[PDB]
This record gives C-alpha cells, structure tokens and sequence, in this order.
C-alpha cells in the first residue's frame, strides 16, 4: 500500500527567527507529492539509510516507542512513558526481542491526533520534531502542513540503520539532500514551502 | 580637525575652497556606556577534569564529553606554561576569556611526537587517515603538552582500513585485517613503543577543544560580569558574544520557545532574547 | 569570500591581529571586488 | 613525595568502615596497582591502574588516590577481614611495597 | 586456563646452581610478561630482577651483578633464576609473575601488571 | 593565473583537498577576475 | 634500488638514475612508515597510486 505525500514532512531548519523572508536550504527532506508507503492495523524493521521521516496515525496510543540501532535484540533507542514519567534511553537494554510493558550508555535519565516525529541525529544531536493537530478521518493521511520544531537536544551519537516500533501507518521516505524553498510568515511560522 | 571650514579645506586640498557643499566625514554617535549581557550560568566548569585529569584514553577509542552549563575561565589555562604548543585557528589564544559558546565538545586522546602537525584542519597521516581525522574547517584550538614527563604498552593505533573516516567519527573494530578470520589476516591494531624506561620518539599528549559556534542557547561563557540594561542609548553592548552599537528597545516580536534570536536580510542579528530576563 | 565567517565583528573577536590581517584582507578583497562589480554595473546602467 | 603507610594495627568490629593511606613514594600518578594478600597465600589485585576493579575480589575492598597520598578503604567490615595487606606502586622501576596491619578482638 | 606452572620447592645449600620453572599451560607463554619478584618469609615481595624471555634480554639488578645469572628456557618452559653461587639470603617463596590484560589484550599482553595468576609457588630454600 | 597547472582536471587528479582548496582558490580567483574583465568589456561594448 | 638501496651518494655529488619502463607501485611506498614526512607540492601522498 502506498499514498501521496502532499505536504507533510517539513520542519524548522534552524534556530534563527525570521519574518516575511524566502530562505532556501538544501538538506535531507521528504520531496513533495512523492510516493510514501501506507500501512493499516486490522486483523517490520526497515532501513534508515539517510534519515526517515516518521508519521504516526495514533488512535489509542498503541505505538509507545521506537528502536533505533542495528541489533534490536536484548542489546538501540527506547522511549517509554507510563503515563507519569517519560523515560528515554539508548542503553544496551535487557529486553526481549519483542519488548513490551505490562498494564546507562546515556547516563542521564531523560483519527483524532497526529504525532509527527522526525528522529534524526546531527553529529549525535537527537532533535525531536513534533506537531500535533486534531483531525477526523480514517481513510488515509489527510492533506496539511505543519512546521516541526526541535524539542530536546540529546547527543546520542549512535549508529542508526534500522528501526522498529514498540507496541500505525508509517511512511518511510528516505530524506534526500535536496534543495527546498521555505517561506517564513510575519509571525515567524512556516506557512508554505516548495520542493524546488 | 578645528572646524568644518578647515575640514572642507583639507578634503579639497586647497587653502581657498570654492562655494558649495562637500562631504568631509561621517557623523557617528559614539557609545556612551558599555553593556555586558550574559546568562546566570555561574556554575564553574570542571576544566580540571580534562587538564588536571589523571586519566586519558587512547586515540583508537577517544572519549568525548559534551560541555554545557559551564563557566569557561581560560585565564589560568592560557597563562600556565604547561601548554608546549597552543595553536588556535578558529579562535585566539589570548581572546578566549571573553568569548561564550553555546555548546562545545572535549576530546582526549594520545598521539606520537612527529604527528603533532597532523592534529590540524586539512591534514593526513596514519591517524588522520585510518584512526581519527579533524574537520577541514575545524574551529577551535589544539592543546599539546610536553608530556614526556607525564606520558607502558597500552596506547593503540590502526594500520589498515577501508578508507578515511569522517571528522569526529568513532570507529572501533578489533579484527578484519586488510589482506593478511584466523588466517594471516589478524588483529589490525598495534601498540605504541612507549615504556617508563624509554625527544621525537617520546610521547606527547594532545587535547582538542572543539569549539562548536552553532546558534543555540548559550551554556558556556567566559568569566564576564553583567551590567545594567539601558534603553534608547547607543552603547557597546555584548549579548552572548554579539557586539555592536545600537539601541535596546522593547520589541513586540513573538519569539517561539525554541527560536533564540532573529535576523534581517543582511544576515545581521535583528533581535536578541536577553538570557537573564526572557 | 573564502573566509571562515562572514560576520566582521565575529572575525575581529575571534582572530588575533596576525591571522586577522589575512582574513580581513580576504574579506576586503571579496567585498571590494563585489562593490567594484556593483559600481561598474550600476554605472553602465546609469549610462544607459 | 615520600612513602608512609598507616596504620601499624587496626582494631574494629563487623560492619565498621575503615580508611588507611599509602602515600606516594614518587611521581606515580598514572600507574599504581593495589594488592590484597591473605595470610599464607599469594596476593591478589585490588585496584590496578589505581582506577579499575579486579576480578575475584569482593567489592567491600576498595582503593582511592589523592595527589601524593593514596587510600585503601573497606566499606563494610566482615568477620573474615582480619588479615594483613600491602600496597605497591609500579609506575617507575623499581617497585616498592607496603608494611601491613593486624587486627585483634 | 592460563597457568604459570611454577616448579616445586627446592631444598639445597649455598654454592651450587638451580634451574627453576615457570611453565605456560593452556595459553601462549610468550604473551604474558614474566616478572621476577622475590617474597622473603615473614615479609612482603621484592623486585629482584627481570629478563625478557623473548630474546634473553637480561637486566641484572645492581645488588645481583655477577652473583646471580637469571635466564630463561623456552623449550620445556622453565623460566630460570640461576644462582651460580647460591645465597642463604635468597631462601624465599618465589612467585613468577604474569601480566594483566584489560585493554587490547592481543596487542600488548605484557607489562600491564605484576599479578594475574600464580602457580603453587617455587619455594627456593637455600 | 599563478597556479601550478592550467587544467582543472589536472589540478584535481594531483592535489588532495587540504591544498587543492588553496590552489583552486587561486585558479578561481584568476578565472573569475578574467570573467569580470570580460563581462565589463562586454557590458561597455553592449552599451556602445 | 633507490629507497632501500644500501650505498648512496653524498649531496655535493648527488647521483641520479633515469627511471623508465616501470610499474610505479606507490602503494607499498606510501602505506609503509619508511617516510617520516611526505611533503608533496605538485602531487599528494594519497593520490600517488
Ligand atoms: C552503521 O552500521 C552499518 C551496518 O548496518 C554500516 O554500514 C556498513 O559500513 C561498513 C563499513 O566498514 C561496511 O563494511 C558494510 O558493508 C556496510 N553495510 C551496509 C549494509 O551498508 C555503517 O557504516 C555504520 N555507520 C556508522 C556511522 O557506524
Ligand atoms: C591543577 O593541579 C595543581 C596541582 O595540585 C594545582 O596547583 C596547586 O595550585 C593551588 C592553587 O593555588 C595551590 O594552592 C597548591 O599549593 C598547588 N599545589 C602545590 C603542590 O603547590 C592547580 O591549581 C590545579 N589547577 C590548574 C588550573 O592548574
Ligand atoms: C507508489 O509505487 C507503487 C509501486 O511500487 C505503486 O503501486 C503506487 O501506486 C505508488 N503510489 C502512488 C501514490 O503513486
Ligand atoms: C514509571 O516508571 C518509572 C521508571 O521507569 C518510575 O520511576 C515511575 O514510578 C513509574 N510510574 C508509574 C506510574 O508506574
Ligand atoms: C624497505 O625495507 C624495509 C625494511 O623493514 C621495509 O619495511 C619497507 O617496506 C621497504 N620498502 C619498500 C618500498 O619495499
């Protein structure tokens, strides 16, 4: 199954505020109107060649975390929150091959909703790009634009070539070093862009 | 320098100047005071944990420590004669005490004597080829001591590898020799020829202060003292290393929680978020 | 213009006078050449 | 830089924490190895390179360093910790050793 | 099972020679540095001498020049400490010393420490 | 233009980046100055 | 015969050997540590082969 990525997959390129300018950049991005793969969850480890833009269609928060590494078996990122404490580590964890939660190497303890996530490492800088918006649709990814901002900067510096979710429609579009045209509004918010 | 009449005579190079209008110089409002603006990050940084450090790792497994929420007092470090060579490229050895970085990395590793020149932007060699290479545009300073007295068969280096490794990259492998698994191809890593019983063949330890000048919330600043903030007065201001002359007025711009400062078309900083009071 | 930074104040605050001379000379060559292209193009268009 | 070790004897009971010193004989900052010897058998490493734990020894025996004065520390005394111990440096040739300590009831 | 198979106790008198052993079993004897440390009865150990058995690189201590000829035999794996004129002062429990291995063991395997594992101890009683 | 060779591919196939950067800097400076002289001459001739 | 050769000439009588019909295997020369420094001005140490 595949789908057309209309406009989603854009984030804030830098930390410099601008207003009513047209700044162009050339980095790893998801091209516009490109082919992205679709997955449904009624009745998968993929590569991470040059950055994978992750889009999540969550209804009951089935996906609770992701793994990023090479082994992914009792040896590697983990994101878990028991509704009271967000725990994120890149340890060589002692978990099963299919880790779950019933109902270290980084030695600091860190549909209705769309939880977009651009999990990328720039010299180790693991910037969390996210933006949530309410929708009402079950068919496929709704068309829309959202400028994602970095939330936390953790120097993971780990090798990411494969990824696996933790118990949605994930679109593995390998971000390519392509030139993009971005437009900042008067309020410093990206309103529209052109994959040039 | 007396009066505009003499200024006109001077710029016309004649004792008798003709009637008219002439541009002589540029009227510049001199800074009346000096403003220093830096965040409340008074937490001193443990630079002793890397300079007075008793432990150091080898080059094949060079450890890196991210530095944040620090006070970088380079005064005693620069004035100390422990630095045999202090070759700063992106910054100055004497202008370290006033700069403030947003985030920097500290790398510690050991190198031989003849390879000191190899720790520099745009260099080659055994280490710069197969063990550890620096960025061609690296900004910062290289610290190498006359560690012959300070710094024994436990210092390693690589000999054979596929190709060069990216700057600041960490590659750790203890097998898979080039040509000659338990065959002639064996352990591709050999130790240095040092010994407590053993000038150019003597060890020289190196530390590199990789100064990352990327735009970010400032964490490590020098030992500077902040002053009171005045408005509508061109002064010599200093906002986290950004200097210049201008007025500081309360702006109505709505900065986002992640966006630190703004810029104009001229790539000059148009607005600055005061680090002490947001 | 081949300089390590395009901010003149940053260059001044970073580089000691010895290498700052070479860096500022590179920046001056670049900016003066660009201003020469500017004045030549502007003056040709002004002659038009 | 003189070598002085303390004490001559150490009297305590189970569960007690003790702290002794092995002051550096010379500039031995980098390479020093700590040894644990039981009465009648060969000594075993406590802390080699002055910062690394050795295998085969319980964690209650530990060593520390401070400039020219180093440290051997027992966090939790046990009834079988009544023995004599020696400390040694190996940074520069030749290598020297310690003196010892005895416990009584 | 790395073991310095050190020889048994020898009971002799001053004047004659002695051939003691420190044999490698279950590993490569050339890997670990064979340090010679002397532990007199009632006191601690003492570095008496050193030889590099790889090429018979011998360094006699100043107090042992001419009276002690330390060597090494690699065929039957007997690291030697030959007293050409045995001394009553050398009656002690001699422990041939191995070297530690914690970082890049295959690289150096030697001179890391002075105690990895010792045999039953060659008790030289002169 | 003061460079060790007149062929770009010859410069590339011989010099590693750390010094090819400076050599290509000299070559591009010369070639860009020549293009600048050329476009200024073309501009004044086109004005005529 | 020019690098690992035994007998060499002095500087006041510097010898020269014309080299032709050769396969210049620069690989062993470059990866070998026999050269303390390799200061090339028209070429590069890695771009020899
Ligand atoms: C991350 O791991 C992958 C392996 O999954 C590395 O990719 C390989 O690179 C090595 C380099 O020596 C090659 O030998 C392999 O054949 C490559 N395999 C594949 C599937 O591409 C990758 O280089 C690693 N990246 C980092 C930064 O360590
Ligand atoms: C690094 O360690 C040295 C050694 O301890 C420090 O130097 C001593 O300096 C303090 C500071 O005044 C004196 O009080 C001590 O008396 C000095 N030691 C001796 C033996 O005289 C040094 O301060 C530390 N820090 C730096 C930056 O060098
Ligand atoms: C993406 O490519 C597949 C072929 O692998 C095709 O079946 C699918 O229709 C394409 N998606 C779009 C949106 O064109
Ligand atoms: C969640 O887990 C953390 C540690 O993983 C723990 O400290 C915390 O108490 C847990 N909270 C709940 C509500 O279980
Ligand atoms: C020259 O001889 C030395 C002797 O050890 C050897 O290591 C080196 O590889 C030789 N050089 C060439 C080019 O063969």
């Amino acid at each position: 199954a595949y789908t057309n990525s209309f406009t989603r997959g854009v984030y804030y390129p830098d930390k410099v505020f601008r207003s009513s300018v047209l700044h162009s950049t050339q980095d790893l991005f998801l091209p516009f109107f490109s082919n992205v793969t679709w997955f449904h969850a009624i009745h998968p480890v993929l590569p991470f060649n040059d950055g994978v833009y992750f889009a999540s269609t969550e209804k009951s928060n089935i996906i609770r975390g992701w793994i990023f590494g090479t082994t992914l078996d009792s040896k590697s990122l983990l994101i878990v929150n028991n509704a009271t404490n967000v725990v994120i580590k890149v340890c060589e964890f002692q978990f099963c091959n299919d880790p779950f939660l019933g109902v270290c190497t980084f030695e600091y303890v860190s549909f209705k909703n769309l939880r977009e996530f651009v999990f990328k490492n720039i010299d180790g800088y693991f910037k969390i790009y996210s933006k949530h918006t309410p929708i009402n649709l079950v068919r496929d990814l709704p068309q829309g634009f959202s400028a994602l901002e970095p939330l936390v900067d953790l120097p993971i510096g780990i090798n990411i070539t494969r990824f696996q979710t933790l118990l949605a429609a994930y679109y593995v579009g390998y971000l390519q070093p392509r030139t993009f045209l971005l437009k900042y509004n008067e309020n410093g918010t990206i309103t529209d862009a052109v994959d040039c | 320098a007396l009066d505009p009449l003499s200024e006109t005579k001077c710029t016309l190079k004649s004792f008798t100047v003709e009637k008219g209008i002439y541009q002589t110089s540029n009227f510049r409002v001199q800074p009346t005071e000096s403003i220093v603006r830096f965040p409340n990050i008074t937490n001193l940084c443990p630079f002793g944990e890397v300079f007075n450090a008793t432990r150091f790792a080898s080059v094949y497994a060079w450890n890196r420590k991210r530095i944040s929420n620090c006070v970088a007092d380079y005064s005693v470090l620069y004035n100390s004669a422990s630095f045999s060579t202090f070759k700063c490229y992106g910054v100055s050895p004497t202008k370290l005490n006033d700069l403030c970085f947003t985030n920097v990395y500290a790398d510690s590793f050991v190198i031989r004597g003849d390879e000191v020149r190899q720790i520099a932007p745009g260099q080659t060699g055994k280490i710069a080829d197969y063990n550890y290479k620096l960025p061609d545009d690296f900004t910062g300073c290289v610290i190498a001591w006359n560690s012959n007295n300070l710094d024994n068969y436990n210092y390693l280096y690589r000999l054979f590898r596929k190709s060069n490794l990216k700057p600041f990259e960490r590659d750790i492998s203890t097998e898979i020799y080039q040509a000659g698994e338990g065959f002639n191809c064996y352990f591709p890593l050999q130790s240095y020829g040092f010994q407590p019983t053993n000038v150019g063949y003597q060890p020289y330890r190196v530390v590199v202060l990789s100064f990352e000048l990327l735009h970010a919330p400032a964490t490590v600043c020098g030992p500077k003292k902040s002053t009171n903030l005045v408005k509508n007065k061109c002064v010599n201001f200093n906002f986290n290393g950004l200097t210049g002359t201008g007025v500081l007025t309360e702006s109505n711009k709505k900065f986002l929680p992640f966006q630190q400062f703004g810029r104009d078309i001229a790539d000059t900083t148009d607005a600055v978020r005061d680090p002490q009071t947001l | 213009f081949g300089a390590i930074s395009s901010v003149l104040n940053d260059i001044l605050s970073r580089l000691d006078p010895p290498e700052a001379e070479v860096q500022i000379d590179r920046l001056i060559t670049g900016r003066l050449q660009s201003l020469q292209t500017y004045v030549t193009q502007q003056l040709i268009r002004a002659a038009e | 830089i003189q070598m002085t070790q303390s004490p001559s004897t150490l009297s305590a009971s189970v569960g007690d924490r003790v702290t002794i010193t092995c002051r550096a004989s010379q500039s031995i900052s980098y390479w020093l190895a700590w040894y644990q010897q039981k009465p009648g058998k060969a000594p075993k490493l406590l802390i080699y390179q002055a910062s690394s734990l050795e295998s085969g020894v319980p964690s209650r025996f530990s060593g520390s360093e401070s400039g020219t004065e180093f440290t051997l520390t027992i966090s939790s005394l046990q009834p079988d910790d009544f023995a004599t111990y020696y400390c040694q440096q190996y940074n520069s040739y030749p290598y020297t050793f310690g003196q010892g300590t005895k416990l009584e009831i | 099972q790395v073991q310095l198979q050190q020889s048994g106790a020898e009971v002799k008198k001053p004047g004659e020679s002695l051939k003691i052993s420190c044999k490698g079993s279950g590993y490569s004897f050339t890997s670990y540095w064979i340090g010679w440390v002397r532990q007199m009865p009632g006191k601690g150990l003492e570095w008496m001498g050193i030889i590099y058995p790889g090429d018979s690189d011998t360094r006699y201590s100043p107090s042992f020049q001419g009276q002690v000829t330390i060597s090494a035999d690699k065929s039957i794996s007997t690291a030697y400490m030959q007293w050409s004129s045995l001394k009553a002062s050398d009656t002690a429990m001699y422990y041939c010393a191995r070297s530690f291995r914690d970082d890049p063991r295959i690289a150096v395997a030697g001179p890391a420490d002075a105690f990895d594992i010792w045999g039953q101890g060659t008790m030289v009683t002169v």
